[PDB]
């Protein structure tokens, strides 16, 4: 899960790109994971509504982005740098760590369907790893 | 599985849609190119070496269109999935012995390509189909 | 293929030979000690704490030793296990939603306190014959 | 993913207590590999023979341990540390991922079956930590 200096350099041209759309891709990607994706609606069930586009998949998906905003932050030591968002997803949360693979690929799928041209195949394997990179260092805190 | 009309009219509908011819190639030498692993099981298929050269390859790209295909065939067989896969699930898994992961994981590069080449047309409505559809296709296949 | 006569008297003799209190307790709180998100589906079940804690958990012990049960169940139907386990299923996939990875966690943490249970008498053989079994009840649970 | 100190040191100490029977769990574990998860034979095909306690599995049931014992005492930098066969199992061999899982499994499962009254619920999590780090310092080289 190393990031090379190529895929450090890849996904910052990449969020130099789409960032202004971060809002945006955070909804989508949430909307997504919870419709596409039902199991994962047991860690929103608090939750008023859930649905594509309503007001707290919205609200939350700018939190969730700016969590990856974060991460492009802290790309040289992910671990440390969400250390916090760990502690709450693994150790308060205990959300099952194979659903940080299916927010990932929700975000993948945003990114490519509103920026098609700038998601190449080059561009989809650093995202990929850095995605990887922030879903390991979310699973820190369980043990 | 059990397919409302909206799932199966949905589900053709993007397949009405794609030009396999452009989607094929494309979701494939991205499986090849963000899952390099893959690569081990196309060592006939000539130059694998480079990116540029994974997209340049006429093989890896009819290969692709051949794989959209078999999943076109799927969508004629929404409810038997299961018997118009059992060759493919002999082929894949109890002959080549791919792990179902790697199924899972070219299912997720052809949505990321199908999104792209959608754009709006893209829904989420049209994603819940579409998954429901490619897990069907990767239990068929394992 | 399906079951060969060896594979049956392998599978009948794990489990009469079994002491399920010993077992089912120990490979339940391995798995929430070593897997720790698996403590969300447990939180009526108390203090899950420390690994101290889950370790002398009696509600955590009586619910290994009906995972067990839940095995024979599989172990005298050896033939119709996804019926056998259709309830079971419902229960674990439609209602629980436990991600079909984490039964085959747990089917190794048990497979791992079997093995330090038997010494000499986990050979290969047995857990050829073990693993394929559980193989089939993580299927028939998903 | 990382280790902490409290991961390192039990498994220094149970490495301490099990070095000495290295090369037969190093060949108990690859003969059940292969033997109880069969996908795995294609990367061994080239031997003449891979059933338990065969040859072949002795004598790189041998190696396997060699490089555990590597990552044991690389373990602060198993990245590093595990640099060249990564390089071998990842980027020359393309070895699929999911099998990484399959011999660390089968490696817990034949030290649980040995050590039964060192292999703790405590030794598990921590010996699980390591031979996923393992694991992961081995993909390093896939892209
Ligand atoms: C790319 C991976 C992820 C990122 C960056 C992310 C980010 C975030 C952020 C920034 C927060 C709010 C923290 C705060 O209040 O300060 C949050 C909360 C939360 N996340 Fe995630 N998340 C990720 C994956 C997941 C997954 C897979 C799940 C469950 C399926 C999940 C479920 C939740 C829940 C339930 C909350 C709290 C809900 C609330 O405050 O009402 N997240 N996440
Ligand atoms: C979404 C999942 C997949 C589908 C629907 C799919 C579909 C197909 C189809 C339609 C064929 C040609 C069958 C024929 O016309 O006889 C094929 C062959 C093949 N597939 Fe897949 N496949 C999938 C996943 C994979 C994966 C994950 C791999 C491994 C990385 C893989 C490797 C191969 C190879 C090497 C061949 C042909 C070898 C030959 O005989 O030249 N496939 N697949
Ligand atoms: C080897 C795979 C598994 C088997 C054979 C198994 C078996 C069982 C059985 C026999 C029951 C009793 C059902 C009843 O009383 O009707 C049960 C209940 C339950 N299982 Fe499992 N299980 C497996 C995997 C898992 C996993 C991985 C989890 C959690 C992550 C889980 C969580 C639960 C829960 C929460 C209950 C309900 C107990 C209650 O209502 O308090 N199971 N399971
Ligand atoms: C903890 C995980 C592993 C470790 C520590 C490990 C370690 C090693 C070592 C030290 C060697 C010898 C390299 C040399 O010749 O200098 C080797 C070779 C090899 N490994 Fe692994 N290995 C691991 C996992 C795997 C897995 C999961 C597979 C595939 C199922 C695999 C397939 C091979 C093969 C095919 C060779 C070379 C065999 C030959 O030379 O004929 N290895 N490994």
């Amino acid at each position: 899960t190393t990031l090379s200096d190529k895929d450090k350099s890849t996904v910052k041209a990449l969020w130099g790109k789409i960032s202004k759309s971060a809002d945006a891709i955070g909804a989508d990607a949430l909307g997504r994971m919870l419709a596409v994706y039902p199991q994962t609606k047991t860690y929103f069930s608090h939750w008023p509504d859930m649905s594509p586009g309503s007001g707290p998949v919205k609200a939350h998906g700018k939190k969730v982005m700016g969590g990856v905003a974060l991460a492009v932050s802290k790309i040289d030591d992910l671990t440390t740098g969400l250390g916090d968002l760990s502690e709450l997803h693994a150790f308060k949360m205990r959300v099952d760590p194979s659903n940080f693979k299916i927010l990932s690929h929700c975000i993948l799928v945003v990114v490519a369907k509103m920026f098609p041209k700038e998601f190449t195949p080059d561009a989809h394997v650093s995202l990929d790893k850095f995605l990887a990179s922030v879903a390991l260092a979310l699973a820190e805190r369980y043990r | 599985v059990e397919w409302t009309q909206q799932e199966r009219s949905i589900i053709a509908g993007i397949f009405a849609n794609l030009n396999y011819e452009d989607i094929g190639p494309k979701a494939l030498a991205r499986c090849l190119i963000v899952y390099p692993w893959t690569q081990r099981y196309f060592g006939a298929y000539g130059d694998l070496s480079t990116p540029d050269a994974i997209k340049g390859n006429a093989k890896i790209a009819a290969h692709g269109v051949k794989v959209l295909h078999g999943l076109d065939r799927a969508v004629k067989n929404m409810d038997n999935i299961n018997e118009a896969y059992s060759e493919l699930s002999v082929l894949h898994s109890d002959k080549l012995h791919v792990d179902p992961d790697n199924f899972r994981i070219l299912g997720d590069c052809l949505t990321v390509v199908i999104a792209a080449n959608l754009g709006d047309a893209f829904t989420v409505e049209t994603q819940c189909a579409f998954q429901k559809f490619l897990a069907v296709v990767v239990f068929a296949l394992g």
